[PDB]
């Protein structure tokens, strides 16, 4: 129950449960399968 | 660290050997990383040991 | 539910009351296998008796005291209480501890109510209202040095402030690293020829420290800090006898040397009523 | 004919028989079964060496005679160097097991004495100096030797009065820990299985024992008239379903 | 004996036979790993489980 | 009524009425029937 | 959610353990992948480090 | 991208990568399998310590230089202290075992040398005396050192001779057991995979070896000008599918 009209008073958000380090991880342009070759 | 909860070692020794090739001399180099499996969990935040300060900083 | 069933004579061939206890077994034997009975329920569930009920009221955990003083020309400010801590543990008060070394393993959430009063020894004046801050320091977490280090600033530990004369209270999840805190420990953190020796090694949780969060009035302020810590969620295995000699030293079984015998002895014989 | 009373016992490349038992106890009524993977934590796959550790070995034998005060025994230290089981033990990181315990007394009709025998989960030894005194490593490991009560207090060692089971409890309530009484009138053997007991799924096998097996005499012995004083006691223990994870290098311990 | 470029790398000899490369404990949160990402977040918690990948480029 | 997000915070359990005295007063591998002579 | 699957014995033309990291990915190796692992589970969601939490006291 | 190659091998807890492989050997084209119960004798049940056993054992560094003559591993023996195999070894009257083979040896693209790397299975060796003289067992059990080709004829011991592969036949035919060449200019490692083969179901793995892998230089090791004149040989070795039965006492061997 929200008591107040604003939404800046709520309470913190709730776990993203986002989640992926691929933009962080793998950034490479052409795909890199593990297992394959990484310089062919 | 802590003793009960301790991990283990890591070492690395020639397994063969280094070889260089002619015209060329002296040591190379390994570059070594360290990064978490997915495996992995971390739990009960608190603060760390690594940063500190006497007075309150100002502009 | 009943209590006793009815039952009769008996001239039988078969006897409940004979037994051999050499099995490890009590068997279950009734007034009703000896005695002629008549019906009676039980009117009672054993609420009481839940382990949840047994563990789960608050008990004292922790007497400690700070004050509240001019911290100037202090060279220890731990060492003048003027903020203190405690090295958390269940087992330094030992009422509750009697209650919980009934089992070998426990898991369980923690309540703490804190309650903090305030003295004044030395005939005073005007007492301004102080606010304690409690604030919890976990293993590997910069210890604080002096009543007002960049530690207390706890931008990632949790604290309360709360005021001295008032109670703070909040709860805790089971914070084991198994999956049951250990009452016992037959072992070391390694196998070192001096180690220690018992739970100690195992119970690292870290510690809690008290300060006052006011500066300096004219007179000097005692602040008696009391954790109480209740149980919520529990869950005990493997019963064990029950303590029956003193306690010596937190997590370890020993017992003090020229002890008094625990068995009250008879006035009068073997035979005596 | 099957009476409680004769049984046998085959495990691995051993067998027991008793012809005169008073039925066994299974610890917790539980009978020990391997590490499921819900439970599981490490992610080594184990190593289970089935027959080649799970057979019976049988510990130097104990003489009960009439100043016995009971000896202790804890596991799995006093198998630390029975066959490939004290190897597997060394050469592992962790490892894990359950165990049959099979203690043996036998006398004749006219003998009178009664032995508990009984199985404690995690039993912390108190020191005898009083305080915060530790008990070191050495003498909480006395492998097959097991402890003798009835020895002198050591220094660094644990206390050794009976009547408080070596912690500060009475020995008359040990009887809530599954045991099982040897009365020469009655029985001649004593079995319990042990589950396995911790707090974490797999554990070390040297920095932790996690149960001791204590015999102690309560019904002092009473041989017949000009017989010997004494009777020997034997006790076999086996692992069984015993798990090992985490190879390497050989622990080296203390002493 | 200062902080230098020269601590990322492991020197390797060459033609030595049999002998160690370089050895650490697995103490994450202290010592080599202590300044590195990975050591410096868990350095915010309290508790750590799970698997770690540590791998070396030759150069 | 919980007020509070984690399980940590809300009251005391509810009573197991579980109860099971045979682990504790009856861990013997073969059953003994009350009545039957103990030891056959 | 499994934190480690089972895997037995490897001698495989595919080797997941030799990468080149000049590249800049992190390539995502498991303990499966080179040593014989048995199923377990993670029983833990990550909860506690998601940013909100972080920055949320 | 899949290259000959390139290959990983995970046994065990241990993994071995090769960037520069020559296929690999399956001797006789079988791979190593448990022993089945339609060829089974002993009816004792085995004991299959899997992963502890089954992982790799890196025996001690060869140097390979212009005098190189060769060097010859007997197995079981060359493992008889490793680990938990060498235990199981010792304290079992019968065992049985396959391998995973993988010999090592890189250097430059200038350097030239080439290796012979061969199993064979029952390798009798002969007497360097003539006659019936006969070749002691220490002789035959040189363990993790292997025997050294290049080293003095020893009293009891056996001949060291290499074009006659210490059995009275040519090193030109060696060819017709599983074996591969190290070649510098093409070749790192050599790997064999070894099944089984006796003449009985199990044996006993201290009176009898059941194959000699040998590492032979055939042409001459040439380094670059003014380049250290020698290159390590390591020779890493992995039980596979290991089943140890009839379990005692431990055996005592000469010397
Ligand atoms: C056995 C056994 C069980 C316990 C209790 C463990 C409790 C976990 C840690 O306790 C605390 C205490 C205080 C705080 C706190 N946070 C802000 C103020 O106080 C947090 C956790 O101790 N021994």
């Amino acid at each position: 129950i929200n008591y107040y009209k604003d939404a800046a008073s709520t309470s913190s958000a709730g776990q993203s449960l986002s989640m992926d380090p691929s933009k962080f991880t793998e950034p490479v342009k052409d795909l890199m399968l593990k297992g394959a070759p990484a310089l062919n | 660290p802590d003793t009960y909860t301790s991990a283990g070692f890591l070492s690395c020794w020639y397994q063969t050997s280094l070889i260089l090739p002619p015209e060329t001399t002296g040591q190379v180099y390994l570059l070594s990383f360290i990064s978490a499996c997915p495996d992995f969990k971390l739990r009960l935040m608190k603060d760390t040991q690594t940063i500190s300060q006497t007075v309150a900083l100002t502009e | 539910t009943v209590a006793s069933i009815s039952s009769g004579p008996k001239h039988t061939q078969k006897v409940p009351i004979l037994t051999a206890n050499e099995t490890g077994a009590t068997m279950p034997v009734l007034p009703s296998d000896s005695i002629e009975t008549r019906t009676t329920y039980m009117h009672f569930n054993g609420s009481e008796t839940d382990v949840e009920c047994f563990l789960g009221r608050a008990a004292c955990v922790h007497v400690t005291e700070i004050q509240n003083k001019d911290a100037t020309g202090i060279d220890n400010h731990r060492e003048a209480k003027l903020f203190n801590d405690w090295k958390i543990s269940l087992s330094s008060l030992v009422q509750l501890r009697k209650k919980l070394e009934l089992f070998t393993y426990v898991r369980f959430d923690s309540e703490y109510t804190i309650l903090a009063t305030a003295s004044q020894p030395d005939s005073a004046n005007y007492s301004s209202n102080l606010v304690v801050q409690a604030m919890y320091v976990p293993p590997g977490a910069p210890n604080p040095k002096e009543w007002d280090d960049y530690t207390w600033q706890s931008a990632s530990n949790p604290s309360v402030f709360f005021k001295v004369g008032d109670t703070s209270r909040f709860s805790v999840p089971y914070v084991g690293l198994a999956s049951a805190y250990n009452c016992f420990y037959d072992g070391y953190s390694h196998d070192d020829a001096e180690t220690q020796y018992g739970i100690t090694v195992l119970n690292h949780m870290g510690s809690m420290a008290f300060r006052i969060v006011n500066e300096h009035d004219e007179h000097k302020t005692l602040v008696k800090i009391r954790v109480y810590h209740r149980a919520k969620h529990v869950e005990a295995w493997i019963p064990r006898a029950p303590r029956a000699l003193p306690y010596t030293s937190i997590g370890r079984t020993n017992y003090p040397k020229n002890t008094e015998p625990v068995i009250k002895k008879r006035k009068g014989d073997i035979k005596s009523y | 004919g099957y009476s409680d009373r004769v049984q046998q016992i085959t495990l691995g490349n051993s067998t027991i028989t008793t012809q005169e038992a008073a039925n066994a106890v299974v610890c917790y009524a539980e009978w020990p079964e391997y590490l499921p993977d819900v439970d599981a934590s490490d992610v080594n796959k184990t190593s289970k060496p089935d027959t080649s550790v799970c057979r019976f070995y049988t510990l130097d034998s104990k003489t009960w005679t009439t100043g016995s005060k009971g000896w202790c025994w804890k596991l799995p230290d006093a198998l630390k160097d029975m066959g490939v089981f004290g190897q597997n033990m060394f050469f592992h990181s962790l490892g894990r097991s359950g165990y049959t315990v099979h203690v043996q007394c036998n006398a004749t009709k006219f003998h009178s004495g009664c032995l508990l025998v009984v199985v404690i989960p995690e039993h912390q030894l108190a020191s005898h100096e009083g305080g915060n005194v530790s008990v070191k490593y050495t003498f909480t490991h006395p492998g097959e030797r097991g402890i003798d009560l009835s020895s002198a207090n050591e220094v660094g060692g644990p206390v050794k009065d009976v009547l408080y089971n070596m912690n500060g409890t009475l020995l008359g309530n040990l009887l809530i820990f599954p045991h099982q009484f040897i009365n020469l009138r009655t029985n001649n053997t004593a079995t319990i299985v042990i589950p396995y007991i911790n707090s974490v799924p797999i554990d070390s096998m040297t920095r932790h024992n996690n149960v001791s097996l204590m015999v102690i005499p309560i019904a002092p012995l009473t041989v017949p008239t000009g017989a010997t004083p004494s009777l020997p006691i034997t006790v076999t223990i086996a692992p069984m379903c015993t798990e090992f994870s985490g190879i390497r290098s050989k622990s080296i311990v203390p002493q | 004996t200062k902080d230098e470029v020269n601590s990322y790398l492991i020197p390797l000899n060459a033609n030595r036979q049999n002998e160690q490369v370089f050895g650490t404990n697995l103490f994450i949160g202290d010592g080599v790993f202590k300044t590195t990402l990975l050591g410096e977040i868990v350095q915010y918690y309290t508790h750590w489980s799970g698997s770690l990948r540590f791998s070396l480029m030759y150069t």
